[PDB]
RNA sequence: CAUUGGUGAGCAGCGAAGGAUUUGGUGGAUUACUAGCUAAUAGCAAUCUAUUUCAAAGAAUUCAAACUUGGGGGAAUGCCUUGUUGA
């Protein structure tokens, strides 16, 4: 341990990295044990690629992408230092940042650098993409989210939405809020798409770890061990603003959703499963799934995710999907 | 108190019959649909090809 | 504990959640009535509408099976799902599906019940969840097809692992390997467990009390050189038969004489424990079938008794309840046919119970000895009593009679007795 | 194959208790 | 008694003394709380590593001890102390001479019951305070109210009661208020024991001819009876892990598992703990666990615990037997022989009376083990003639150990009572070697030595000859015959040289042991009683019977000092790592440090009970001593 | 219907709202101090909650008989019948326990060719090739030779 | 004649209610024993979360930031630097 956890876009496999590098891949429901490598080095993050057959692999100094049954297909040895990892589905783009503080989106289909952006800040705290127009969210140690895309040198926006280092960042569904931590103990729910802040928790109990949204819009949120849940939280309302008590049982005073408490442990990361009522928990000594009711989207659509998706099915998917990639310089605000 | 969850019966997604095709539920969602004008227009690109 | 294993877990609590469409072959193929090939095109109306037709031809046979119409072979429960339910749910699903078990126990040789079960079968996949209660009902069967069917498509719980090498095979499992199923001290637990319930719901039949009892018997003969594991073995099949003698049935009544009869001989056991087995045997002794093995049972008891109280009186109340089930007559008849098993012992403790109890039957020890020769030590005895009684007792025609039949037969040994008292 | 029988670990699980505390009272 | 040089440190080896151990919870976790004389310990149940001891020894005996979170109550005498990590923080002392017997603690009373049949209640002075401090009242229990007191508990739920338990019957006393609300009706047959069911309103009692009685006070009426023909209740515990299981511990060691709602006995473990010493003195389910706990008075606690059933369905039925999961133990009687393992102080070897001989761990207590006595197979192939039954050896009167090839073949030699052959055993395998040594003049052995370079090993008949076996194959290699009476003491010098012995006969032998010789000889006054051979001085004292040490210098074969001052039989005695002092005990119940180079008594001491065994730390650090009484080793820290 | 009542419980007040572990008591959030009779019927409710109320308590009591076997069994942990009392031998196994050597003592030079116990007396008689009559007195511990006599020229067949 | 080659048939000798070989699982050690959780000068351990919010403090022209590249030759279009044009 640690263990940072990466579920699959449609929720049927789980990819787990152990910090002292042991990653595997399964089939969490059918507990089938996909791959599992016990690399003798120091791995910070992984993440599946445009199905379950391959996965990329964020060790000491260099990304690897991986197979099914765990053969390495590629050391990219353009990419250093690595400590984040993201996969945009529609444009098959792996998408890296790290100490180099250099943002760099690779296609996977092609194998080509699409481009590497310098970010001029320093290290990378934390990264999100916005799945609704793939631009990808850096928050750095001076406390601003810079927003990119691979098509520009210079970042499109800059938001001061902390007074130190950005410890995560979270953005939903609909890509219309974001929500960031930094390590200043306050937590910030924007309006990306007119660049508002709504809300600012100033004050929390101990510096937030990391923030999760799920596609139902329940803010997840984690402070060491505690793991903190706010429905509702995501709104213009001023009485929606997160709140940890009711004073005097004030109704619009926003109360947490739900609430655990890992005794001994600090949480790592914190993933929603897509289509289920659960939240994945990654810690020191292993993994958790949280029952949260109303996490999760209940009606999926099976053109584009299908949790029932069979080999046959997924072998055309590949194709299709991989005919109308999305070109890299589309990406726009 | 009150809790529900999503709960799925595999016999509705999954058919009983080999021979039966595999129900295709549909959501049209916009936000489970994202790049709407980029795809239609990289599937023109490719007509045109 | 490896990922594995943990995972392999994981794997075992889902095992019919039928996520994807190889799972839903598998799951679907298995069948007691269809090849596998067969059975996955097969629907599951397909398959309602023939176990409906079993389920009539059943309910002929037998009214209770018409219960089941109403909730398990509804028309709603096609539409019925085990994984979508609530633990609660489960828990009362499966009740009525260990009811039903118990209901076909008896009728596996009909071919209905085979069609009937497979709705059960590939609805509520009871060969995965309700596999022990499965196995239970059909084990007198062994022998039989059916049977071997049913190995093909369960997966076998650990208490029934040595059955793991007759699954798919052409031989079915051999009547040696029985025993080593019961002679497991945890599966005669589960066993009892299981028969128990059959006696509460008065579900029990012939063929299953024999299979039992030979199962049981067996077990004591594999188990007699090991007198440490005999010792284990008493607490578990006791107390099945002392269950098996409070059933009003007869079948079990005779089936729990065979058990007790057997233990007797095989290990000796305190008067105490053998005192209180008549008092069970007795209580709910009503068949005449019953009535016969049991005097044949108390007979053998009394002669496994090999300590100092061997052969002294019986009870009170012990000496009563025998007398109103077995009146002297009985007894007689039982003494005067030329086969009776050895009952010496018996006789000496009934003679001296006599004398103690009942002065009018007096008449009836003159009788008793003379049809059956008592031990030299055992005459004794009887003597030392009955000079006890004309010292106590007034002197009658009777009591003068049995002295005069012991002058005549071993004159010495009487004054033998008299020697030593007074 | 007689039935195998596996030593399986065990790890503590917290549990609740009542708390005597409750009981004292002052008039 | 206080010395100059030497203050007590700790006692190894002791687990429990017998008094019931103590149970409380932090959090999630589970300590256990152990008397041993004068100290309790306290144990993590999860690794049985213990964690603290009491900061100071108490004037008298403990006799109850309750532990509630992080405070400890341990009962002695007539004063009641309150320890929170082993440092006392509040000592309350009773006005009555009467000892305390029986402690309970509820809420912010404190209840200790003396044996005059008087009960002391003790009350928070505020509702935050953390333990009772200040005094409420006193209640009294008359014989005509009921018997002894056999123990105070409170039944959860009850506001301001305590449940007293009396030999008679049982009582419920409202503290708050000092008055009788109820009293149960008599029992036939004595009580001896008392527990709180999980349930409401129901205590377990305990009689002293195998009863336990379910009796519920609120309807004041029987419930249940078990019975236990021809045994005595020393204990009782319920499952609180959501199965209605019961275990009733005995005086004669064994504990028995009852299934409530069948009414069925689940197993029973026989011989847990040794009838002779009080069977099973305490037996608790950990609150919510399937693990038990159990204790005895043979200096042993041990655990077990419930595995889950075999059967998918019917697993109430189907209950696996109890299994053990761990323990910690020593000797059950006063330790015999003790030797220093190794040149640091970490491990010890001791034997006991008991027949058994283990490593003590002085840096940590979970290290020490018990070495095995499993028999290698013969390297000729014959059969091994013993008892199909497995025994112990028989007491260990004498042991030698060397490191120099340990991990290569039998490094120790030991010599048993009235045995004719010497046992070897290897101290890296923690087992009995696959070597015997025998005398070959159909006498006992009576000393035991080894050379420095742990290839030879020497043996001291008590018909006077010497045989010397090689360790490595065990093959008999020389024979000396000088003495005519038991030698008594085998030394060699580091060099493998000069050789020494010395018998009852009085004579003392020097030999050449290279060239086979005899150096010279040398007659004292008594007969000599023991020895010790210091290597790098290359001097050797001797217990003489005329109560002297005679401290020779094999080199010139002269006496150089001897010492005089002891009023009875010297038991024990030991060098000082730098050769400088003379440690001794004798049977006049002193220890007494002697100063070679002057030659005289510098330091005395006067234990309350005789030192058998007296041994110095190769460091110096330490100095180690066992008693006629207690089962531990008493280690004393060397000022100097 | 209890036994026995205590009137202190009925006139004591206890405030909920002191410590976190009282909290959960209150029926609602405007109450603050509640007496002993509801305090007591809140906690009992708890106190249910931590330990759930087993079968054995409730609905069942203890307060020819067909039942007489089960009973027995119980109350016996024993089963086999003592050897002790008896007379006669077990049929399959024998308890049976090894004793010093008698020959240990004063060894034999021959075959041991008869043997004989002295009808009352405890000795035992050897003899052999070796022409001895070795007579020794047997205890079970010691075994120590009595006498002995050298026949010469006259083997001991018996 | 020799096998320090295999496979067997048997003695002498050793020899206490049997002996020999292999193996699955768990427990204790393998560093030297000061107890669990939390928002931690104290609470909790049955948790509170119906006081958990306010106030105070807190933003370097460092407005710098790949110390992180296998070698040789280039680099249309990119990217970096420098100037330049028009707003």
């Amino acid at each position: 341990g640690p263990y940072h956890i990466k579920y699959a876009k449609n929720g049927t496999h789980l990819l787990i990295t152990g910090r002292k590098g042991h990653v595997a891949s399964m089939d969490w429901r059918k507990g089938q044990l996909r791959a599992e490598l016990f690399l003798n080095e120091t791995c910070h993050s992984a993440t599946y690629l445009q199905n379950e057959q391959y996965f990329a692999v964020a060790q000491k100094k260099y990304t690897f992408i991986y197979d099914h049954e765990g053969t390495e297909l590629h050391r990219l040895k353009q990419h250093i230092e690595a400590r984040h990892l993201d996969f945009l589905p529609y444009h098959y783009l792996l998408v890296t940042a790290g100490e180099t503080g250099w943002l760099k989106y690779h296609d996977v289909s092609t194998g080509q650098l699409v481009s590497e952006l310098r970010t001029k800040a320093g290290p990378t705290m934390a990264m999100a993409q916005n799945p609704w127009n793939a631009v990808m969210h850096l928050g750095h140690s001076n406390g601003t989210v810079s927003l990119w895309s691979p098509s520009m040198p210079e970042p499109l926006v800059k938001l001061l939405s902390a007074r130190g280092p950005v410890n995560s960042i979270a953005i939903d569904r609909s890509g219309y809020y974001m929500a960031t931590t930094g390590a200043d103990r306050s937590m910030k729910i924007w309006d990306i798409r007119n660049f508002k802040q709504l809300h600012s928790v100033e004050s929390l109990p101990t510096p937030g770890t990391n923030v999760s949204i799920s596609d139902t819009g329940l803010l997840a949120l984690s402070r060491g061990p505690h793991v903190t849940l706010w429905k509702d939280a995501l709104k213009l309302s001023g009485d929606s603003k997160p709140c940890f008590g009711s004073m005097g049982g004030n109704p619009h005073r926003n109360t947490p959703y739900m609430s655990h408490l890992f005794a001994g442990n600090k949480v790592e990361n914190l993933g929603f499963v897509p289509f289920e009522d659960l939240l994945g928990v990654g810690h020191q000594t292993g993994i958790t799934n949280l029952i949260v009711p109303g996490a999760g989207e209940a009606n999926y659509d099976a053109l584009e995710l299908n949790p029932f998706e069979t080999k046959k099915q997924r072998q055309e998917q590949e194709v299709r999907t991989l005919l109308n990639k999305l070109p890299a310089d589309t990406i726009t605000l | 108190m009150k809790i529900k969850t999503i709960k799925r019966s595999a016999d509705d997604y999954v058919p009983v019959k080999s021979t039966q095709e595999s129900q295709m539920p549909r959501n049209l969602n916009p936000e489970l649909h994202p790049f709407e004008r980029a795809r239609e227009y990289t599937k023109a690109l490719n007509a045109t090809k | 504990s490896s990922l594995s294993d943990q995972l392999a877990q994981v794997a075992s609590n889902n095992a019919t959640v039928a996520l994807d469409r190889k799972r839903r072959q598998k799951l679907h193929s298995a069948s007691l009535i269809y090849n596998s090939k067969t059975a996955a095109t097969q629907d599951y109306d397909f398959i309602f509408e023939n176990a409906s037709k079993a389920l009539e031809e059943l309910s002929q046979i037998e009214p209770k099976f018409a219960i089941f119409s109403r909730t398990l072979f509804s028309e709603s429960s096609i539409s019925l799902d085990r994984n979508v339910q609530t633990k609660e749910e489960i828990k009362d699903l499966d009740n009525a599906i260990n009811a039903y078990l118990l209901l076909a126990s008896s009728k596996w040789y009909l071919a209905p019940t085979l069609h009937a079960t497979e709705w059960l079968v590939r609805r509520f996949q009871i060969h995965v969840k309700n596999t022990e209660m499965l196995l239970l009902s059909t084990l007198n069967y062994y022998q039989t097809p059916v049977f071997k069917r049913i190995l093909s498509i369960i997966k076998l719980p650990p208490l029934f692992n040595c059955l793991s090498n007759f699954v798919r095979s052409e031989k079915p499992p051999t009547a040696l390997t029985m025993i080593k199923l019961f002679n497991d001290m945890d599966f005669l637990k589960l066993y009892t467990s299981y028969l128990d319930q059959c006696i509460k719901h008065n579900a029990t039949y012939t063929n299953q009390l024999l299979f039992t009892t030979c199962c049981f018997i067996n077990v004591v003969a594999f188990n007699s050189n090991n007198d440490e594991k005999l010792n284990q073995l008493v607490p578990i099949l006791l107390e099945i038969s002392a269950k098996l003698l409070a059933s009003k049935s007869k079948d079990c009544q005779i089936a729990a004489h065979t058990i007790l009869v057997v233990f007797a001989t095989a290990l000796p056991l305190k008067k105490t424990i053998i005192l209180a087995a008549m008092e069970t045997i007795l209580s709910n002794l009503d068949a005449k079938e019953a009535k016969h093995s049991a005097l044949l049972t108390i007979c053998k008891l009394f002669q496994t008794l090999k300590g100092q109280g061997n052969v002294d009186q019986l009870p009170s109340k012990i000496f009563k309840l025998f007398d109103s089930k077995f009146d002297t007559v009985s007894i007689l008849t039982f003494l005067d046919k030329e086969d009776k098993p050895v009952c010496d012992k018996f006789i000496t403790s009934y003679t001296r119970s006599i004398a103690r109890y009942d002065r009018s039957k007096l008449n009836i020890i003159l009788s008793l000895l003379k049809k059956i020769r008592l031990e030299r030590y055992e005459v004794r005895l009887i003597i030392t009593d009955l000079i006890y009684l004309s010292e106590i007792l007034e002197d009658k025609s009777q009591l003068v009679e049995l002295f005069e039949y012991f002058i005549s037969i071993n004159e010495d040994l009487v004054l033998k007795c008299l020697k030593s008292l007074g | 194959p007689k039935v195998v029988r596996e030593a399986k670990k065990v790890e503590m699980t917290e549990a609740r208790a009542y708390n005597a505390d409750a009981d004292t009272a002052k008039a | 008694k206080n010395s100059k040089i030497f203050s007590p440190f700790r006692i190894i080896g002791n687990v429990s003394n017998g008094v019931p151990f103590a149970t409380g919870t932090l959090g999630s976790t589970f300590y256990i709380v152990t008397c041993v004389g004068k100290t309790f310990q306290i144990y993590d149940a999860n690794t049985l590593h213990l964690l603290f001891v009491s900061e100071k020894e108490t004037p008298s005996s403990i006799v109850a001890l309750s532990a509630h979170f992080h405070y400890v109550y341990a009962a002695y005498e007539n004063k009641v102390g309150i320890y929170k990590r082993g440092i006392e923080e509040h000592l309350l002392e009773l006005e009555t001479d009467a000892n305390v017997e029986h402690l309970c603690i509820f809420g912010d009373y404190l209840c200790a019951s003396t044996d005059d049949n008087s009960i002391f209640i003790y009350k928070k002075s505020d509702p935050q305070d953390k333990y009772p401090s200040e005094f409420y009242t006193k209640l009294t229990v008359t014989e005509i109210q009921g018997g002894e007191i056999v123990s105070l508990q409170h039944l959860a739920t009850y506001l301001n009661k305590l449940t007293v338990v009396t030999k008679s019957n049982v009582l419920l006393f409202n503290v708050r208020t000092g008055k009788l609300v109820f009293t149960s009706n008599e029992f036939p047959d004595q009580i001896t024991t008392a527990e709180p069911a999980p349930v409401l309103d129901i205590i377990a009692l305990g009689t002293v001819t195998g009863e336990v009685i379910m009796f519920n006070m609120r309807k004041g009426k029987r419930i249940r009876t078990i019975k236990i023909p021809q045994s005595r209740i020393s204990s009782l515990s319920f499952r609180t892990d959501g199965s209605s299981h019961l275990s009733v511990g005995t005086s004669s060691g064994d504990l028995i598992f009852y299934d409530l709602d069948r009414r069925s006995r689940i197993h029973v473990l026989k011989n847990i703990h040794r009838e002779s010493y009080g069977g099973v003195t305490q037996a608790t389910f950990l609150n919510g666990q399937p693990i038990i706990v159990t204790s005895g008075g043979d200096n042993s606690l041990k655990e077990y615990v419930f595995d889950p059933s075999l059967s998918q369905g019917s697993g109430d039925v189907v209950v696996q037997p109890p299994r053990y999961l761990r323990s910690r133990g020593g000797h059950s009687q006063p330790p015999s022989y003790i030797a220093f393992a190794d040149s640091q102080s970490h491990f010890m070897l001791s034997a006991s009376k008991d027949r058994s001989l283990w490593s003590f761990s002085l840096r940590k207590d979970a290290q020490s083990q018990e070495m095995s006595q499993r028999l290698h197979k013969k390297q000729d192939g014959g059969r091994v003639g013993g008892s199909t039954i497995k025994s112990k050896f028989p007491e260990i009167v004498a042991l030698a150990i060397e490191n120099a090839r340990i991990g290569e073949w039998e490094n120790i030699i030991t010599a048993h009572k009235d045995e004719k052959f010497a046992r070897t055993w290897d101290m890296r395998n923690k087992r009995v070697g696959r070597w015997t040594f025998d005398t070959t003049d159909d006498g006992f052995v009576k000393s035991v030595a080894m050379s420095q370079c742990g290839n030879f090993g020497f043996i001291g008949s008590s018909n006077g000859s010497i045989t010397i076996y090689n360790m490595q194959s065990g093959i008999l290699r020389k024979k000396y015959k000088l003495h005519k009476r038991a030698v008594t003491g085998i030394s060699l010098d580091g060099m493998n040289r000069k050789m020494v012995s010395c018998g009852l006969d009085g004579i003392v032998g020097f030999y050449d042991f290279n060239k086979s010789t005899l150096l010279g000889k040398l007659k004292l006054d008594a007969p000599i009683t023991a020895m010790v051979y210091h290597r790098s001085s290359d001097l050797f004292a001797l217990a003489l019977d005329d109560l002297s040490i005679v401290v020779i210098d094999a080199v010139t074969q002269r006496v150089v000092r001897q010492l005089w001052g002891h009023s009875n039989r010297i038991t024990a005695f030991d060098f000082s790592p730098e050769g400088r002092w003379i440690v001794s005990a004798s049977l006049d119940s002193t220890i007494r440090t002697w100063d070679l180079p002057t030659g005289g008594c510098i330091d005395g001491i006067i234990v309350d009970n005789v030192a058998t065994n007296v041994k110095f730390s190769p460091n110096g650090d330490l100095l180690a001593t066992t008693h006629v009484t207690g089962n531990g080793i008493c280690i004393w820290t060397n000022r100097a | 219907e209890a036994a026995w009542i205590d009137s202190d419980d009925e006139k004591i007040k206890v405030p909920i709202l002191v410590t976190n572990k009282t909290k959960k008591l209150r029926t609602s959030y405007n109450e603050s101090k509640i007496n002993g009779v509801h305090y007591i019927n809140r906690l009992r409710s708890q106190f249910e909650k931590i330990y759930p109320r087993p079968k054995w308590v409730d609905d069942e009591s203890d307060s020819g008989d067909i039942n007489a076997l089960t009973k027995i069994l119980s109350t016996t942990y024993n089963y086999k019948d003592t050897l002790s009392n008896s007379k006669l031998l077990p049929p399959k196994k024998l308890d049976i326990v090894r004793l010093k050597d008698a020959n240990a003592s004063h060894p034999s030079h021959s075959a041991i060719q008869s043997l004989s116990f002295h009808p009352s007396k405890p000795l035992l008689l050897t003899g052999g090739y070796d022409k001895t009559l070795r007579i020794y007195h047997i205890d079970g511990k010691t075994n120590h030779l009595v006498t002995s006599l050298h026949l010469v020229g006259s083997p001991i067949q018996t």
